[PDB]
RNA sequence: CGGCGUCGGCCG
RNA sequence: CAACGAGGAUCCCACUGUCCCGAGCCGCGCCUCCGCGAGCCUCCAGCCUCGGGAACGGGCGAGGGCCGGCCAGCGGGGCAAG
RNA sequence: CGGCUCUUCCUACCGUCCGCGCGCACCGGCGCGGAAGCGUCGGAUUGUUCACCCGUUCAAGGGAUCGUGAGCUGGGUUUAGACCGUCGUGAGACGGUUAGUUUUACCCUACUGGCCCCGGGGCCAGAGCACGGCGGGCCAGUACGGAGGAACGCCCGCCGCG
RNA sequence: ACCCCCCCCUCCGGCCCCGCCGCCCGCGCCCCAGCCCCGUGCCCCCUGCCCGAGGCGGCCCCCGCCCGGGAGGACCACCC
């Protein structure tokens, strides 16, 4: 018989299977589309999730009920030390998709990159790029090998790695990622730009800008094995059910005589690969600047690290970026950031009047250590 | 106000045609069968109260 | 920045913290945290709670202008 | 009661239409290549399409007629639009 | 002409503290003592979900046995002006009241009383101009 | 029960 | 018909996780390991769709899938067992 | 038996989408073709399916062993106690009424996750799939026609879902 | 055209490029029209039956754990 009252299904079938992610980190699967003629620019960066705070900003909208008023917004903080570009890869568009031409590495490779090639570093015998460094010593080989990417490739990407000795993390090996070069006048102009970045650092202020939108890619918090009420959000059965009320009662009709893939079942919850889109950039600064988080509205000097320190992260030493809202993962997961594929259209500008630097360990009420000391001055 | 000659010009697009009693398809004047269903049962389009 | 003073204790409240309560004699009260709000609702006397502004004023430890 | 406005653009390769029945949407119709469109310089409220290809000239005039549609009304009473009046050759 | 529905402008979403079955206090001087809330306007529901309202919403009520005899046995429109469930505004302020209250007011926006006792919220004063003019306090 | 789909007939 | 009832009913006050709509926590089982160590049941086997057929097939005709070996769970089917 | 829970399917389409017709001025109704994506709800009395009223964003009809009890519940019906009315010489019979134990998975398949050690970065065959609906401002008390009373477009919110 | 298909998005056998560093196998390229069909209505027809370079296309092979922490977790696995 027909189900008597109308009600939708529970949960989204386009995020199946609910298995643990097997990719290692967030992997950028698409890049923004290249526009022939546009100025050259980079499209991606890799950071680590540091914390959350909230800000006061002056809203300049039109037709909105907050048109000339003040709003308090939640912002997330991402730690972004400079990345080092170590290799150039090219690909060709073929009747079988993207196929690569060759990958040209740099002459000299750093310790953080070399450690990613080994399981244990102290014990291993070190024979990565042993022949390559000898041949590539004279720079002529690179020029010849770049003489192919200019002649056969349609898409150019750079290989770049992070420097984990400038963070509070525990790992010592880098995270390696391809970054696509968009824009330019022809292919041959994008290889002169990639060569001029070889073995050099890249700052996040030279990819993203303030007020633009980005996409954040990461792996979500894990909860392990979990039943249907929490994993899927189905209704809890009444109190006098004999064997427990945290279940789906009927898991299929008699025919077909199988269990369907559309029925809610228990299993792994969390630790999934996800993409949250259209995040607006609030501020790009550095933690060495002691005036990075000071508006006029306060007169003291305030910087990014809070009183007490970033709970469960550590101390931020260099560059960071600030996005509105929230992003997947716990503190310290690596987050990939790209330009927005289909950005939201009617977003107002960014005009910050105040940022919270009070302690997040507990309920802190002092912006700075100096004025807590003045408060308890004996 | 629309001058009478523009009315006649517009009336050969909004009026002056045949409807098919079975499927309500527009058909040309002096047409025997319906263009869509192929039946022979066709009336005129009714006149407006200002026509 | 613009700030408020807790009505139960004397502390300052920063933008985006605590909660307000509208009493029925048309008087507003601004609370720093939930602890301060529970003390007020139970009718615990501010002068007997030793960390408040009111207590330290009554104990000579706080200078009254 | 609502005068239609019409500006030839793109050096007679497109036309814009404004203010059809007092509406905010504007209309842009490009000519199929080889066709030119001029405002009448003789008798007011009248457009002129010219070209060598008869399919191309008629396909452009029909694409203009199809761009000015009155929605959800008795069309026997609301009769605004752009209508083909003369289908002939040129006269030099 | 003369249409003029009820509720001036747009409203942001806030926490709804009162579901169907709640009994709230009467804040004007019509004669009613308590109002029993039986429905919410503009409510599209979902299976098993109770309808619910916040301050500023128009609700349907019945006047209870402690109220005046003439007002009883009828489905009357009203507006909630105070609630106990705490809610967050856009500027980051969290605020709540001591009790739950409403006034009797028709969808054209004209009140059935001459006064309102105690403070009212800004949510109800912005949507309903008549409430903003006879209120003695707005928080 | 309808068919200016196509090919073939009969009666004027 | 006063009094009385682990008797059958309707309503109100008070009370509440019965419910809107669920969330967090404690102990013990489960789970992994050392020692010990059974019952029930079993034509043969164990992936589907249609047809025909003792008129609802795992096997028969035709099509679509599929290394092999295991665990924690689960109740659609085995017209499951008793 | 129903209900609760949960999933999938049909179109003989009720609202929303696109076209035509009217005894279509506007508004609002009505008739037809294509269309199964989303929506079709909260309560009072009844075991009820059904029905009947109140309310709301105003509320189509069906299938899957009359889908679904080793998923539940056990109100109904449906053993053994007991009462009433009619019937029977009688033991007893039949319209109402009250009290009445809901057993077992560790096997096989299906399904949900997990495993059988093998560098770094990528590409893509196959399979999965997700943005609908309701308002407000301007247009405008304007087109239309006295009373009344629209629309394309842009912008701002809400509800349901994720 | 709320429909249908693709993108975005989730999984992903296999494969490719790059690091450390050998084997084998095959021998054959005009294009475009059919109511111009441009002079056609053929060739091949011996993969051993006596065939066995270079270039041009293929094929194979090539990479540890235990141990302890964790943002991960039934056991395993995963990230360090
Ligand atoms: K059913
Ligand atoms: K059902
Ligand atoms: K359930
Ligand atoms: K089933
Ligand atoms: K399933
Ligand atoms: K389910
Ligand atoms: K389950
Ligand atoms: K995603
Ligand atoms: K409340
Ligand atoms: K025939
Ligand atoms: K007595
Ligand atoms: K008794
Ligand atoms: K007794
Ligand atoms: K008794
Ligand atoms: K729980
Ligand atoms: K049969
Ligand atoms: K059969
Ligand atoms: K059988
Ligand atoms: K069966
Ligand atoms: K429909
Ligand atoms: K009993
Ligand atoms: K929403
Ligand atoms: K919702
Ligand atoms: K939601
Ligand atoms: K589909
Ligand atoms: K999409
Ligand atoms: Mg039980
Ligand atoms: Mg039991
Ligand atoms: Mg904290
Ligand atoms: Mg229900
Ligand atoms: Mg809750
Ligand atoms: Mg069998
Ligand atoms: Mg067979
Ligand atoms: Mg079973
Ligand atoms: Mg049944
Ligand atoms: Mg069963
Ligand atoms: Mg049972
Ligand atoms: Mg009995
Ligand atoms: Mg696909």
């Amino acid at each position: 018989s027909h189900r008597k009252f109308s009600c939708c299904r529970k949960g989204n079938l386009g995020y199946l299977p609910r298995k643990r992610c097997t990719r290692g980190r967030g992997r950028c699967k698409t890049f923004p589309p290249d526009v022939q003629g546009a100025p050259i620019h980079l499209t991606a960066f890799l950071g680590y999730k540091a914390g959350c705070t909230h800000v006061m900003r002056f809203i300049d909208h039109r037709g909105s009920n907050l048109h000339n008023r003040q709003a308090i917004d939640q912002a997330t903080i991402i730690d972004a030390p400079p990345m080092i570009c170590t290799a150039i890869i090219g690909y060709a568009k073929t009747p079988k998709g993207l196929r690569a031409v060759t990958t040209v590495w740099a002459a000299h490779i750093a310790e953080p990159a070399m450690r990613r090639f080994y399981r244990n570093y102290f014990h291993a015998e070190k024979t990565a790029f042993s022949t390559y460094m000898k041949k590539a010593a004279d720079g002529t080989y690179i020029k010849e090998q770049l003489g192919r990417l200019k002649q056969h490739a349609d898409v150019i990407r750079i290989v770049a790695h992070t420097q984990p000795a400038l963070t509070p993390l525990k790992q010592k090996k880098a995270d390696i990622m391809e970054i696509q070069v968009n824009g330019g006048a022809n292919v041959a102009e994008k290889v002169d730009y990639a060569y001029a970045l070889m073995e050099k650092p890249i700052s996040i202020k030279d990819v993203f800008s303030v007020g633009a939108q980005i996409d954040t890619i990461s792996i979500t918090r894990g909860r392990g094995f979990e039943g249907v009420v929490t994993r899927w959000g189905v209704t809890r059965l009444p109190r006098k059910t004999r064997r427990g009320n945290r279940k789906v009662a009927c898991i299929g009709a008699w025919h077909p005589a199988n269990v369907q893939y559309t029925v809610a079942r228990a299993g792994q919850m969390g630790y999934f690969h996800r993409t949250d889109t259209n995040k607006q950039v609030f501020m790009i600064d550095t933690a060495e600047n002691p005036r990075c988080c000071t508006t006029e509205f306060d007169l003291t000097d305030k910087s990014i690290n809070p009183v007490g320190g970033f709970v469960n992260y550590g101390r931020v030493q260099g560059d960071f970026i600030m996005i509105k809202g929230t992003c997947p993962g716990p503190k310290r997961r690596p987050v990939v950031m790209r330009n927005a594929l289909l950005p939201h259209r009617n977003c107002p500008p960014v005009q910050l009047q105040w940022i919270s630097t009070a302690s997040k360990f507990g309920h802190g009420i002092f912006e700075t250590v100096e004025e807590r000391r003045q408060f308890y001055a004996k | 106000v629309m001058e009478p000659t523009l009315i006649n010009l517009a009336r050969e697009y909004n009026q002056n045609m045949m409807i098919c009693r079975h499927c309500y398809a527009r058909n040309p004047l002096r047409a025997t069968n319906c263009r869509r269903c192929r039946g022979t049962n066709l009336r005129k389009k009714k006149l407006s109260k200002y026509a | 920045v613009t700030t408020n003073q807790c009505s139960y204790s004397g502390r300052k409240i920063l933008p985006g913290y605590g909660k307000r309560m509208s009493r029925h004699d048309k008087v507003l009260l601004i609370f720093l945290n939930r602890k301060a709000s529970v003390h007020y609702l139970n009718k615990w006397n501010p002068r007997k709670i030793r960390w408040t502004l009111a207590s330290r004023r009554a104990r000579g430890k706080e200078v009254i202008v | 009661h609502f005068p239609i406005a019409a500006t030839v653009v793109d050096n007679n390769k497109a036309i814009e239409i404004r203010n059809f029945m007092h509406q905010i949407k504007t209309r842009r119709i490009e000519c199929l290549p080889g066709v030119t469109i001029a405002m009448s310089t003789n008798v007011k409220d009248e457009l002129i399409l010219r070209g060598i290809s008869i399919e191309d000239v008629s396909h452009t005039a029909a694409r203009i007629h199809e761009s000015l549609k009155v929605p959800n009304k008795d069309l026997r009473k609301f009769l605004d639009g752009c209508y083909v009046s003369s289908r002939g050759l040129q006269e030099q | 002409k003369r249409g003029r529905s009820g509720g001036i402008g747009n409203k942001f979403r806030i926490s709804c503290g009162l579901p169907v079955g709640a009994v709230i206090n009467c804040a004007d001087n019509s004669g009613a003592k308590s109002l029993n809330m039986i429905a919410v306007k503009n409510w599209k529901g979902h299976l098993n979900r109770f309808p619910k309202a916040s301050v500023g919403d128009m609700v349907l009520i019945t006047v209870g046995r402690d109220g005046k005899p003439e007002l009883r046995r009828k489905v009357t429109p009203a507006v909630v002006v105070r609630q106990r469930k705490v809610w967050r505004r856009k500027d980051g302020v969290w605020i709540y009241f001591q009790d739950n209250a409403g006034v009797i007011i028709n969808p054209k926006g004209e009140l059935k009383g001459s006064s309102i006792t105690g403070p009212v919220a800004k949510e109800a004063a912005d949507r309903w101009p008549k409430i903003s003019t006879t209120a003695e306090c707005v928080h």
